[PDB]
């Protein structure tokens, strides 16, 4: 929090990427760096001026200048896709520690693929249960990042939207889902609703009508 | 060799209390500095606090977010670190990790400048702070190659398990991570892509199990 990191970076398979952490406390303290994957504990990658723990591949290295500390991954492998966190003192001389906000590293390991999008209207069973949920299913895209926007008729819809972070499919492409929760009256009160999925600067849209 | 195992996680209501424990082996626990780190689901790591060794008199430091509510203690005889969580809030969810903490300093730099790093970590124990009550999901069909699915809606707590055709259908099946809605209840969906020629001909049933509520639902998903 006194340590700032960019939320997301991409690197081509086998190439090199630098993740940066910035804070006033880095002017007098070194940072340590952690890798975090879902379902697994964080792992220490690098610490101090020039220390890489045993067991960590030598493609991970750390550097520091001024208010900045940097983790460089030379020759990124697919297994390096993960969140990376820096940690240091929250301020010079402090007894406390803090983590940066994390950087999600995407390792681009297969060609771009545009999302297929399916939009399900509320089922009659859900309507009878006095609820109305539209389900936007987003599948078969790479890399695994999308933005979802919803429209009621032609107006952007704000409240009632929940969207999952993209999850890997068995074909190694990604899927995501987005939900628009409405009351039956709200559902029946518009001519149409639209799910708009933007992926790498291109938008795919599907529309349903009650 | 080095082993760290956290335990004590579970469900607690806002304002409640809970004690986490971390059992350690494979290292000199008595001199080890030990740190608690937490990660809310879908969010970053947060330093909670650290307990020092004998040289610093078992001194404890805490993040401002938890100071006055959380207490860190250790029992060297049991090689165990504790986190006493009191007056918990929703923001205290969820995974709590114990980490053996190293110290680094440049010896002859001449500027006082020590820092700590987290060299060994346990797998974490999940704490859910929520006012919600146990509730089984409603299962609704997502009617239709073609995609069909089931919407598993408004359940608490996690997890639910979803299979298709009693587990005989796994290829083409994708079950999404749950979303936590503003109501405090979770919802998820499971989808399967099937041949178009099979829509009204082969039966597709999603089997939903929610153990906390002893809910077992089988929903046939048919074309409209």
């Amino acid at each position: 929090s006194e340590l700032t990191q960019d939320p997301a970076v991409s690197v081509a398979l086998k190439q090199t990427v630098t993740i940066t952490c910035r804070g006033d406390s880095l002017r007098s303290h070194y940072a340590s760096w952690y890798q975090k994957k879902p379902g697994q504990a964080p792992v220490l990658l690098f610490y101090g001026k020039n220390n890489r723990p045993s067991g960590i591949p030598d493609r991970f290295s750390g550097s520091a200048s001024g208010n900045r500390a940097s983790l460089t991954i030379t020759g990124a492998q697919a297994e390096d896709e993960a969140d990376y966190y820096c940690s240091s003192r929250d301020k010079s001389g402090s007894r406390l520690s803090v983590f940066g906000g994390g950087t999600k590293l995407t390792v681009l390991s297969q060609p771009k693929a545009a999302p297929s999008v399916t939009l399900f209207p509320p089922s009659s069973e859900e309507l009878q249960a006095n609820k109305a949920t539209l389900v936007c299913l987003i599948s078969d895209f790479y890399p695994g990042a999308v933005t979802v926007a919803w429209k009621a008729d032609s107006s952007p819809v704000k409240a009632g939207v929940e969207t999952t972070t993209p999850s890997k499919q068995s074909n190694n492409k990604y899927a995501a889902s987005s939900y628009l929760s409405l009351t039956p009256e709200q559902w029946k009160s518009h001519r149409s609703y639209s799910c708009q999925v933007t992926h790498e600067g291109s938008t795919v849209e599907k529309t349903v009508a009650p | 060799e080095v082993r760290l195992v956290e335990s004590g996680g579970g469900l607690v209501k806002p304002g409640g209390s809970l004690r986490l424990s971390c059992s350690a082996s494979g290292f000199d626990f008595d001199n080890a500095w030990m740190t608690w780190v937490r990660q809310p689901p879908g969010k970053g790591l947060e330093w909670v606090g650290r307990i020092t060794g004998p040289g610093e008199g078992w001194s404890v430091d805490y993040a401002e977010s938890v100071k006055g509510r959380f207490t860190i203690s250790r029992d060297n005889t049991k090689n165990t670190l504790y986190l006493e969580m009191n007056n918990v809030r929703t923001e205290d969810t969820g995974y709590y990790f114990c980490a053996r903490t190293g110290k680094y300093y440049d010896f002859w730099s001449g500027y006082p400048a020590g820092e700590e790093y987290f060299q060994d970590w346990g797998q974490g124990t999940l704490v859910i702070v929520s006012s919600a009550s146990t509730k089984g999901p409603s299962v609704f069909p997502l009617a239709p190659t073609a995609a069909l699915g089931c919407l598993v809606k408004d359940y608490f707590p996690e997890p639910v398990t979803v299979s298709w055709n009693s587990g005989a259908l796994t290829s083409g099946v994708h079950t999404f991570p749950a979303v936590l809605q503003s109501s405090g209840l979770y919802s998820l969906s499971s989808v399967v892509t099937v041949p178009s020629s099979s829509l009204g001909t082969q039966t597709y049933i999603c089997n939903v199990n929610h153990k906390p509520s002893n809910t077992k639902v089988d929903k046939k998903v048919e074309p409209k």
